[PDB]
């Protein structure tokens, strides 16, 4: 089925330079936006990189602007140059479509670790660890600097899944909606401001990281990432 | 009878009585008819072929407007007292007239030949965007070509009465001069050579035994309209430079008779405003319904 | 706009998309293909239970020949589909009134008083053979001629012909042995002085 | 014994007749007379989804009363957005002859049908990203000229063989066919509560079929010509048939016979599109004579004209939740008035 | 066609069975239906621009 499986990883000297390459196959790769999104070794995900259809925009973050260059045979590449300490990540290739109920994020890249020897929309989570017990409901919640519900209705704050050891998974969309094969019990609430992904029932297999994030202006910004760990 | 020194060069310049008994009986008649007709059918009125028709009813439209205040300037013995931007305006604006009658009737004729000898080409087909651009192109290099008129200076206190006259005679070559003969030699060559492989091709094709007929009618009496309205203005220009040359304006009583000739051919420019409502009126079975 | 701006990039992709399949699609040249059961409607571009497209290329254009005999249901419920093909190529069995019929009923149809109907006389070496041995009477009646090959045809052809009412519309009439390779080329003439007849109709000069 | 049948068949019309015309104790307008005049309806063209490059055949809403899809003989069949006036996505047909649309109430799936004799059913929430056929529904003898989706599973079309099938997408064959027609079966409409539909015959006839049992219940006449368009009034308990004889009828399922006639001297084309409002009081039906006129459908009068269309509209569609009523007609422009 | 005939014969009978009110009785029914739901009709009301989002 879909996979967005890539390589280009390994060791780099400071100062060298570095292609990754994101190979991807099961789906229409013609008419996808497909993202860039690293994950520092112990911190959450930040955002990187951005490509639309045919190439017509392409975004970079601010620590990032100039010196990589992301370009897309069914394949993406991401240019990396003047790599600093804090390149230091595993990346991953999230593919993106954007149309009337279209399901942003919806699938993320297997990903690969490389390792090296203030107007944006800052958004924080209250809590970092929340340990529940399987059985039971928990609730994490997040906010914003800046009010998300925008004009037409839309509030955007998209809610990842981080299971350990396995690439982040779309849970709730413009937190209202629910991603498509998810399972009934999670559901999004909250307006303005204030965002709470609300958990019922939950089960042994709901445990890992959950992660806050906005689309309403580029450059996109990620929350602290809320861990719910067993017991 | 008379001369002049104009931009630092001698320029005659006669005023003849004939023309104040001949000039604005037939000039409003033209205006009359021009007005009637040319003023229904921009009323009346997208493709390629309607667009280039539309902007040619519109310069014919201006066309008009001018004949009452020109035909002022000739009911007043060419004493002329509106001012310097009104006869600047007016003598520029017109030729500008003139000059896109001429380019349009040349863009209808070349139409007509890519519709009819080359069907499958891809000219035909091009979009109203496409047209409306050209055509804006084709009113741009019109107000090119004629700007110079806007700088002249006009009207000269010339003894009781102020002319406001661009088509002196004299051996003075004006640019005016080179676009008035041009715009009739070459535009005349392509609506000649444009009908002539029309009637070629629509005869080689052996489906003229039809409404084919009065097709090939109005493809001719076009050209035939343009020739026998252009072909008087350029000829007495072309026996008013053969005259300057030959003989220079050390005299200037031969060129009286010469410069009333003149004027009342160059009244045939705006008769072909008044025969263009044919292209409208009396082709396409539409227009009488 | 704060992802609107990417449903904007989406729209205009396929709205370019669909500007260049429509340039595209307008070089292809119509032709709606009529005529009555094994009348020989597949005999004529031979060289080259729903509806049947056939397209060629002859000459740098594209002849897309739609042979829509195919429908077993009234015409007028679906005719008006076809109201902008750029001619109408009809069948004729010269080996065989039905198709008469359905001539006049087709050719004076209120969506097709403008649209030109090429016909097609096919057989016309097995229409001579029956001649040498059957005459026409048995067909029309009225027929009162030479019995030759060359007359009957003629007075088939002035039939079919004679059907027609409006003035703005014409027959080309045309004859094939069910054997020359030649019949796209007539077609091909036939659809050109057609076009310029429509090109000429277009310029107010027709 | 076929005279005998046929004497039977008479005697049962004339009580058929007989038992229509007892009930008509007063007619529709001298009870409507009560009621004050509806006035002047006044409607203006808010959105122009240009983008079409051929005559527009069909046109379906969504059930969100925003997306729009239209379906046009150039091969395409483009989904809108009304709103914004964005194209969603453009589906390239199989074969360029197509005559009606269809948006499934839960918006996942878009029918489509013509000439082809099929019927296709398309997955716009396919996981690949693209839109692809699902199920390329045929069994049909002729053209299928209207088809609507009972649900996301089940679809019924009617077709150009005076028969209306309700097929199984999931399996693709036809769980139930209806005949009983005589002439093409050239519209239909599912009732309110999709248990039952009407289906408008070229033979000057609106039957009214039920989906279980397969059997028509009632059957409605009184045209003088084609009936080229039919939908079902608000309530459910009524329809209105527009015929091709520059008339439309109003007909009462529980009465069965017709109510009220909708007929003006200054018409004479013929009816292509008709389609009430949400609360059944206009009754937007559009013309083959280039406009679509707006009738009271009780007073029987007209209330407007919503002249803006340059060819013959051949759909109109009101929104469900009433905010938009769209025509499409033949100059590739579909307007969204209100 | 004599099975054919046998069928039409049995529909008509079939749906001669079915029962039918009063005229009187439907027309006030859709008047009832179509007053209940006037203030419910965003066409022949103008919609006031504030929430009309075809605007
Ligand atoms: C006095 C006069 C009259 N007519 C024209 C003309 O060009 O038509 C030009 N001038 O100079």
């Amino acid at each position: 089925d879909v996979q967005l499986v890539e390589s280009g990883g390994g060791l780099v000297q400071p100062g060298g330079s570095r292609k990754l390459s994101c190979s991807a196959s099961g789906f229409a790769f013609s008419s996808f936006g497909m993202h860039w999104v690293r994950q520092a070794p112990e911190k959450g995900l930040e955002w990187v990189a951005y490509i639309s259809s045919g190439s017509g925009t392409i975004y970079y973050a601010d620590t990032v602007k100039g010196r990589f260059t992301i370009s897309r045979k069914n394949t993406l590449f991401l240019q990396m140059t003047s790599l600093r300490s804090e390149d230091t990540a595993m990346y991953y290739c999230v593919r993106s479509i954007y149309y009337y109920g279209s399901s942003p994020f919806d699938f993320w890249g297997q990903g690969t670790t490389l390792t090296v020897s203030g107007s944006d929309i800052v958004m924080t989570q209250a809590t970092s660890s929340v340990p529940v017990t399987p059985g039971e409901s928990v609730s994490i919640s997040c906010r914003s600097s800046k009010s998300l519900l925008h004009s037409n209705g839309n509030t955007y704050l998209y809610w990842f899944l981080q299971r350990p050891g396995q690439s982040p998974q779309l849970l709730i969309y413009r937190m209202s909606n629910l991603a498509s094969g998810v399972p009934d019990r999670f559901s999004g609430s909250g307006s303005g401001t204030a965002f709470t992904l609300t958990i019922s029932r939950l089960e042994a297999e709901d445990v890992g990281v959950y992660y806050c994030m906005q689309h309403l202006e580029y450059p996109l910004t990620f929350g602290a990432g809320t861990k719910l760990e067993l017991k | 009878d008379h001369f002049l020194e104009i931009d630092k060069k001698n320029c005659c310049v006669f005023r003849d009585d004939f023309i104040v008994k001949v000039l604005p009986p037939v000039l409003g008649l033209e205006f009359i008819f021009g007005l009637l007709g040319n003023g229904l059918a921009l009323w009346i009125f997208w493709k390629s072929s309607r667009i280039f028709l539309f902007n040619l009813a519109v310069a014919d439209f201006l066309l008009i407007i001018c004949l009452p205040f020109l035909m002022d300037n000739y009911v007043r013995r060419w004493d002329w007292k509106f001012g310097d931007i009104p006869c600047r305006l007016m003598l520029f604006m017109l030729a500008m007239n003139r000059q896109g009658s001429i380019i349009f009737l040349t863009v209808v004729a070349v139409d007509r030949y890519f519709r009819v000898v080359h069907p499958h080409h891809a000219l035909n087909k091009i979009s109203n965007r496409t047209a409306a651009i050209i055509s804006c192109l084709l009113w741009g290099i019109t107000i090119g070509l004629t700007v110079h008129l806007l700088k002249k200076k006009m009207p000269i206190q010339n003894g009781g009465a102020n002319l406001c006259s661009s088509f002196s005679i004299c051996h003075t070559f004006q640019w005016h001069e080179a676009m008035f003969l041009l715009e009739f030699f070459l535009p005349l060559g392509i609506i000649l050579f444009c009908s002539a492989r029309i009637i070629w091709s629509l005869r080689q094709r052996q489906m003229d035994r039809h409404k084919i007929k009065r097709a090939i009618t109005f493809i001719m009496v076009v050209a035939i309209v343009f020739v026998i309205c252009f072909l008087p203005s350029v000829v007495v220009r072309i026996r008013i430079f053969w005259l300057l040359h030959t003989s220079g304006t050390q005299n200037c009583e031969v060129y009286r008779s010469v410069d009333l000739a003149f004027f009342i051919t160059l009244s045939f420019t705006y008769m072909n405003s008044m025969l263009d409502p044919v292209v409208y009126y009396f082709s396409s079975p539409s227009f009488p319904n | 706009s704060a992802e609107e701006r990417a449903a904007l990039e989406r729209s205009k992709a396929i709205e370019k998309n669909l500007k260049e399949d429509g340039i595209s699609a307008a070089k292809d040249v119509k032709l709606l293909l009529l005529g009555a059961d094994n009348s020989g409607k597949s005999t004529i571009v031979k060289q080259m239970t729903g509806i049947v497209e056939t397209h060629f290329t002859f000459k740098n254009l594209h002849f897309r020949l739609f042979d829509v005999g195919g429908q077993r249901s009234e015409r007028k419920k679906w005719i008006h589909c076809f109201e902008d093909v750029t001619a109408i190529i009809f069948c004729v069995d010269l080996s065989d009134h039905e198709s008469l019929m359905l001539f006049d009923s087709i050719c004076n149809n209120k969506f097709f008083i403008d649209t030109s109907i090429i016909l097609f006389l096919n057989k016309k070496d097995l229409f001579g053979e029956k001649i040498k041995k059957s005459p026409l009477t048995i067909c029309f009646p009225e027929y009162t001629g030479p019995n030759t090959y060359e007359d009957a045809a003629a007075y088939i052809q002035a039939q079919f012909e004679s059907k027609n009412r409006s003035p703005n519309k014409e027959i080309y009439c045309h004859m094939t042995c069910a054997t020359d390779t030649n019949n796209a080329q007539v077609i091909f003439d036939a659809v050109t002085d057609i076009i310029i007849a429509n090109n000429l109709r277009g310029c107010g000069l027709y | 014994e076929l005279d005998q049948l046929r004497q039977e068949a008479e005697q049962l019309k004339n009580q058929i007749r007989d038992a229509r015309k007892a009930c008509a104790d007063a007619t529709l307008s001298q009870i409507t007379n009560n009621i004050d005049p509806v006035g002047r309806i006044q409607m203006r063209t808010r959105r122009t989804l240009r983008g079409h490059l051929a005559k527009i055949y069909a046109m379906h809403w969504g059930t969100d009363s925003r997306l729009l899809v239209s379906a046009s003989q150039d091969g395409k069949l483009i989904i809108w957005d009304s709103y914004t006036t964005n194209k969603v996505h453009a589906i390239p047909l199989r074969s360029s002859w197509v005559m009606t649309c269809a948006y499934a109430p839960s918006g996942n799936y878009v029918a489509c049908g013509g000439l082809d004799n099929i019927c296709s059913i398309y997955n716009l929430k396919t996981r690949e990203g693209n839109v692809r056929v699902s199920r390329e529904l045929a069994g049909h003898t002729g053209y299928l000229s209207c088809c609507r989706f009972l649900d996301d599973n089940q679809i019924v079309t009617s077709s150009g063989d005076t028969t209306c099938a309700l097929w199984d997408i999931e399996t693709g064959q036809q769980t139930t066919t209806f005949t009983g027609h005589t002439g093409d079966v050239m519209s239909l409409s599912l009732a309110p509560d999709t248990r039952l539909f009407v289906s408008g015959a070229c033979d000057a006839s609106a039957k009214l079929w039920d989906v279980r049992e397969g059997m028509c219940r009632q059957t409605f006449t009184g045209h003088e010509s084609d009936i080229n368009a039919i939908c079902f009034f608000p309530n459910g308990n009524a329809f209105a048939t527009g015929s091709d004889d520059a008339t439309c009828r109003l007909f009462d399922l529980r009465a069965d016979q017709e109510l009220m006639t909708y007929s003006h001297d200054n018409i004479i084309c013929g009816i292509t599109s008709v389609s009430f409002s949400k609360s059944g009081r206009l009754l937007l039906a559009g013309y083959d004579d280039f406009n679509c006129n707006v009738w009271d459908a009780l007073k029987a009068d007209r209330a407007g004209v919503l002249a803006g269309h340059d060819n013959r509209v051949s759909c109109l569609g009101v929104t469900d939740d009433g905010m938009a009523v769209a025509t499409g007609s033949w100059d590739s422009f579909l307007k969204i008035w209100n | 066609s004599i099975a054919q005939a046998r069928k039409l014969v049995e529909q008509l009978k079939m749906e001669a069975n079915i029962d039918r009110i009063k005229v009187s009785k439907a027309a006030a029914d859709l008047m009832a239906y179509c007053e209940a739901h006037a203030k419910e009709d965003p066409l022949l009301t103008p919609v006031p621009a504030s929430e009309n989002p075809f605007r």
